[PDB]
């Protein structure tokens, strides 16, 4: 099962790998990155590449059992791990925020949305995840690279569980499903009031790609943070429980350039480019 | 009545006279010289600041400043050497389809659907960049303005005329006619004497300024007609059509030497421009990129394909270490 | 390694930003574009609301400024004029509803809206449409049926059915009609009910503009 | 074009005093300002710049703390504080212009000036001559040498030469060493490099008769001489 | 007949004009791009050294 799960999950880390850089690649030159969406997708994909090339090292965790890198690698890993984690969900829900403001705001908005927003926002996401996440490498050792707060050690075990599950779960999931439900109200109300509005149109296709990019976030790590809270306040576990758990925690950086990448007209046109290019090439 | 016969016996001898001359065949002349080779331009430096489509450009006499005109209602001055900006003037139409820098750098003008090439001036005290003419008569839409000195411009109609006019007072001191369509371009010449025009009845004209009448006519093309420029030795032009084709003109045999075309092109040109040697004809598509000829063989040695969009205009500089082209893109580039 | 050439951008650097401050507020002015037949409804369709070459127009609602760029009065070529135009927010068509017979002229303007609606540049560019001149198409097909213009039609030679005929075979010209939509509406305005209509139209063009600005689709 | 500027006055050591400057005739918003400064019988010290925006602001190594420079933009006026003054700040002050781009000509106009009275690494450019006779069609060439070369890479000469006359404000003649201002003749002109450089003037002429001066504004601070007067 | 006129005396005026063969016309144009091609930027690329680009 360790070899099995260890070649899926080299399979996973460099399938993200490949989406989140190519989406790069793309922003970076074809795309010409002008406006705050760029900005957003950008950090978002940085983030995605960062949590995502720390596979490895917790795959041998489970498979080796020990730590062949060192305390300083066993403080930094976790650490770059819980930063990129948390910059990533943060951006999701800057994003959904941006789009709030940009159909139902699309008049005063232009003062907000700018590049100068974009990038100082991005510093205070990343500036807000490392404040989080540093009383890991204040407390983080060689046991099994664990945490190893002082005693009660419950006490700040669980504390930090649910300093993470609040402000990476719940925060952004009571701003991403209410930004994504005052977006398909306007829709209605402005449709039947046009004089063409029939059995509703395109909304057979933005109330269904709106409960996708809703339902994936809340699949995925929802388990994680469920079965934490579990074996935490139960006193159970097994491994394969948490292996599952963490193959989609990192499953869910995997998935997102198919929603906020290929999607995005400006990525349809700068990929169709290297798309014919590379016809050209080697056909 | 009657008098439509000797119209058709006069272009017969005219015909005539045109073809007796022809006797060279240009390509057949060049069977040995050594070509250019390839050419490959890198965009040395681009130039954003436009929110919008630009219609035109024209450099300065110093090879180092620019001006461009855009939909956003602005005409913006640029330093291509450092991709500054020196001057933003505000428009009051912003269907603009023209521009100008003038030689001695003091003033500029654009022009449109409005039937006024405004004038401004940009060295004057108070500084700011004020309106200083206003200039109507037309009852068309500007497609080109020159000037020939500090008080003196050019402008092009598309009620199928042109004009000279005079400044300090505002009055048409020339007008020329003898076009049967919408004027779309201009040009002129080196000793600023006498200019030429193309027209979108397939025709262009070959002028004079002191004397005011034409002097010249020019055929060949087979359909309507959307830029032209010079030569640099004052005896030959160059005209681009939407036929997907150009055509190279000279003064002195009347009648046309070489045709540039190939059958994998179909789109229209919309810009030409020549090179301080005359031995690279520059020319802008509306296939989203550009291309590049050489003068004497009629085959390609180049291309220029940066731009996501259309290229609607372009110019070589004096000097020569630079080429431009504007696009629909909104971002001017640089090459060289 | 620069002297006072870093005076030289602090001047490249405000320049920008009042491009921007100027660029960032086109928007709020949206931009329509009147059409019409051989002088049918040009006239009061400009002075529905009363706030050198081309026409320019300007009325106000609720913090939204429409500029009416009519364009029926220029005398060119229907080309070398028209891509000055792309980007635009909407176009407008306004037809009369009992002028066919004079010259014919429905003839006319349906070969006008097949050359608009299925233009180079008017793509994913939405439609208004109004009609006109009604409470006197009431009496035309009272004692003159539309069978003049359109033999191929039978049936109730009324309001409620010809007007709806009418309707219904001009909504359906289009050669795509997932990309761009197209509306109808009729002048009754209560001095104010056309108008209100073009706000929701627009409103609705600017969502589904901004629904592609941002991939959501 | 105009550049009053009032404020001036007598005051006792330590005290404090306010300078303001009014613009009349031009785009202020787009202006660069200075404070030039003179003495009663010396040469002239540069004190300070404002530029286009307010986000640039610069000062002498001598009143960095006390002095403080402002500028309103809508009612076109500059504004200088002062704090813990003394004697060695017993000058005129002068309201200036500068705009920079490419082909420019920075001071271009000099106001006239107030006076204050009280009771009891950087380039260095020398300005020998003090005094110098002469009489109508005499041709004569000013000096000036300084302590570094001003040439920047990019192909210019930092250098400049001004004049002032009697009972007068200065007048720009000269920027970059070579070009020549608008307003003034061809009688007059310059030329050199790096630590040389010499003026020119054609057919001499009352009017003239004054103190030349000299200035680098290669970088900050800016240097003058001490005064090239030419007397008959 | 309204522009019937002038437009043939114009036409008339165009004829009546000296009108040289092609080929010196080809060979005065070879002729001035050969003794200029030497200082041509683009048609002989220049060092890095005079190219402010």
């Amino acid at each position: 099962s360790a070899i099995l799960i260890s070649f899926i999950y080299s399979v996973v880390c460099l399938v993200g790998l490949c989406g989140n850089s190519m989406v790069i690649y793309v922003i970076l030159r074809y795309a010409k990155m002008k406006t705050a969406t760029n900005i957003y997708i950008l950090n978002l994909a940085i983030a995605d590449e960062l949590l995502m090339l720390s596979v490895p090292f917790l795959v041998t965790s489970t498979l080796l059992r020990h730590w062949p890198f060192g305390a300083l690698l066993c403080r930094l890993v976790l650490s770059v791990d819980a930063v990129n984690m948390f910059t990533s969900i943060y951006c999701l829900t800057v994003l959904s925020v941006d789009r709030y403001v940009a159909v139902v705001h699309p008049i005063k908005a232009a003062r907000y949305r700018r590049p100068t927003v974009a990038k100082v926002v991005n510093l205070g996401v990343w500036v807000l995840s490392l404040l989080v996440i540093l009383p890991i490498v204040v407390f983080s050792r060689t046991a099994a690279c664990n945490m190893l707060m002082p005693e009660p050690a419950q006490r700040w075990l669980v504390g930090f569980v649910l300093y993470t599950f609040l402000m990476g779960f719940l925060l952004p999931v009571g701003a991403i499903c209410l930004c994504y439900v005052l977006i398909i109200a306007k829709m209605r109300m402005v449709a039947l009031k046009a004089g063409w509005q029939q059995r509703k149109r395109s909304e057979r296709k933005i109330t269904l790609m709106v409960m996708m990019v809703v339902m994936v976030f809340v699949i995925c790590w929802m388990p994680f943070y469920v079965v934490q809270l579990v074996n935490v306040f139960a006193e159970q576990d097994d491994a394969t429980v948490s292996q599952l758990s963490v193959i989609l925690g990192y499953a869910n950086s995997c998935a997102n350039p198919i929603l906020y990448g290929f999607l995005s007209d400006n990525f349809k046109r700068s990929f169709q480019r290297i798309l014919c290019l590379s016809w050209m090439d080697n056909a | 009545d009657q008098l439509r016969q000797e119209a058709e016996q006069l272009k017969n001898q005219i015909r005539d006279a045109r073809k007796a001359c022809a006797d060279a065949t240009l390509s057949q002349i060049t069977n040995n010289i050594d070509p250019v080779g390839r050419i490959q331009m890198r965009t040395r430096r681009t130039l954003r600041g436009h929110l919008a489509k630009i219609y035109a450009m024209h450099w300065g006499t110093d090879s180092r400043l620019l001006v461009s005109a855009s939909q956003d209602g602005k005409l913006i001055i640029w330093d291509s050497y450092t991709t500054n900006k020196v001057h933003a003037i505000p428009l009051r139409s912003s269907w603009v389809m023209t521009c100008a820098y003038a030689p001695s750098g003091n003033y500029v003008a654009c022009g449109g659907l409005d039937n006024i090439c405004s004038i401004y001036n940009l060295k004057t005290r108070e500084g700011n960049v004020r309106v200083s003419r206003e200039l109507a008569g037309h009852t068309g839409y500007l497609s080109c303005c020159r000037f020939l000195d500090d008080n003196q411009i050019v402008t092009s109609s598309g009620d199928t005329t042109c004009a000279l006019w005079d400044i300090e007072t505002g009055q048409q001191t020339t007008t020329f006619t003898g076009h049967t369509g919408d004027v779309m371009s201009l040009s002129l010449a080196p000793d600023t004497r006498l200019f030429v025009s193309g027209a979108c009845d397939a025709s262009a004209k070959l002028w004079d300024v002191r004397e005011g009448m034409c002097r010249q006519t020019f055929t060949g093309h087979e359909s309507d007609i959307n830029a032209i420029c010079f030569f640099p030795n004052g005896n030959a032009f160059a005209t681009g059509s939407d036929d997907a084709t150009c055509r190279l003109f000279d003064l002195r045999a009347d009648q046309e030497l070489m045709t540039y075309s190939h059958d994998n092109i179909i789109c229209g040109i919309t810009s030409v421009s020549f090179s301080k040697s005359g031995r690279l004809l520059l020319a802008g598509y509306d296939d989203f990129n550009c291309n590049v000829w050489d003068a004497l063989k009629a085959d390609r040695a180049g291309v220029l394909a940066g731009h996501d969009n259309r290229v609607s205009c372009l110019g070589v500089t004096d000097d020569g270490m630079a080429v431009a082209t504007g696009s629909w893109d909104s971002f001017l580039k640089i090459w060289n | 390694l620069s002297a006072e050439d870093k005076a030289a951008v602090e001047r490249s650097k405000m320049i920008d930003r009042n491009l921007r401050e100027d660029g960032e507020k086109a928007a709020r002015e949206v931009k329509l574009l009147l059409l019409g037949a051989g002088e049918s409804g040009k006239s009061t369709i400009v002075k529905q609301m009363k706030i050198t070459g081309i026409v320019e127009t300007h009325f106000t609602f609720k913090d939204l400024h429409f500029k009416m760029f009519d364009v029926g009065g220029q005398r060119s070529e229907r080309k070398k004029w028209i891509h000055c135009f792309e980007g635009v927010t909407a176009i407008i068509f306004c037809v009369a509803l009992s002028d066919y017979d004079l010259v014919n002229r429905m003839h006319e303007s349906m070969k006008l809206f097949d050359s608009i609606c299925n233009n180079k540049w008017f793509t994913d560019t939405s439609i208004i449409l109004f009609l006109n001149k009604k409470d006197l198409f009431e009496e035309k097909i009272k004692k003159s049926p539309l069978t003049i213009c359109y033999p191929e039609y039978a049936g109730s030679n009324t309001y409620e059915e010809a007007a709806a005929y009418i309707q219904c075979q001009f909504e359906d010209l289009n050669k795509r009609k997932d990309t761009k939509e197209i509306y109808t509406h009729f002048t009754c305005a209560t001095d104010t009910k056309n108008v209100q209509f073009v706000f929701d139209a627009v409103t609705d063009v600017i969502i589904k503009n901004n629904l592609k600005d941002c991939g959501l689709f | 074009v105009q550049l009053v500027e009032s404020g001036g006055g007598l005051v006792q050591p330590g005290g404090s005093r306010k300078l303001s400057c009014s613009a009349s005739g031009f785009a202020f918003s787009s202006f660069g300002m200075h404070w030039v400064r003179q003495a009663p019988e010396k040469g002239l010290e540069w004190v300070a710049y404002i530029s286009s925006g307010s986000g640039t602001i610069y000062y002498a190594d001598t009143v960095k703390g006390r002095f403080t420079i402002s500028r309103d933009d809508p009612k076109n006026t500059l504004f200088l504080q002062m704090t813990s003054l003394r004697s060695e700040d017993t000058a005129m002050y002068y309201c200036v212009r500068s705009i920079y781009y490419y082909g420019s000509s920075p001071f271009d106009f000099w106001g006239q000036g107030t006076t204050l009275t009280v009771s009891s690494s950087d380039i260095v450019m020398t300005q020998a001559t003090s005094s110098v006779p002469v009489t109508p069609g005499e041709s004569v060439s000013i000096s000036c040498r300084s302590s570094k070369s001003l040439l920047h890479s990019n192909g210019n000469t930092y250098l400049y030469w001004f004049l002032q006359r009697p009972g007068q404000s200065p007048q720009l003649l000269i920027y970059r060493m070579s070009n020549l201002a608008s307003g003034v003749p061809d009688r007059f002109s310059g030329s050199g490099s790096g630590t040389a450089f010499t003026l020119t003037i054609s057919r001499l002429e009352a009017e003239d008769v004054g103190v030349y001066y000299c200035m680098q504004h290669l970088e900050y601070p800016l240097t003058f001489g001490a005064g090239t007067k030419l007397e008959l | 007949i309204a522009q019937a006129r002038k437009l043939v005396e114009q036409l008339k005026m165009e004829a009546n004009i000296d009108r040289i063969k092609v080929s010196k016309a080809a060979a005065d144009l070879m002729a001035y791009c050969e003794a200029h091609a030497k200082e041509d930027p683009l048609l002989t690329p220049v060092p890095a050294s005079e190219n402010p680009f």
